């Protein structure tokens, strides 16, 4: 995914 | 700052003016606030997963990204 954490 | 943040996923500076732009992911709003006194105000409000922002101070025009679905 584009999850910053 | 360190009053009402969620996650700061970018910054940016308009240095001829002295204002520092935040982009957040859990309010999902641009804030604004410039260096001489913390005044702030969230300029853009109803994002869904905004990222980058980019200020261009002498074109006037400032850049950022959504990457939701309708990207």
């Amino acid at each position: 995914x584009n999850x910053x954490x | 700052t360190a009053n009402r943040l969620e996650s700061v996923e970018c910054l940016t500076f308009d240095w001829i003016s002295r204002n520092l732009y935040w982009t957040d992911g859990g309010l999902k709003s641009v804030t604004v606030l410039r260096l001489a006194d913390k005044s702030r105000r969230q300029i853009i409000s109803n994002l869904n997963n905004p990222r980058s922002i980019v200020v261009h101070p002498t074109a006037g025009y400032m850049f950022l990204s959504d990457w939701f679905r309708p990207a």
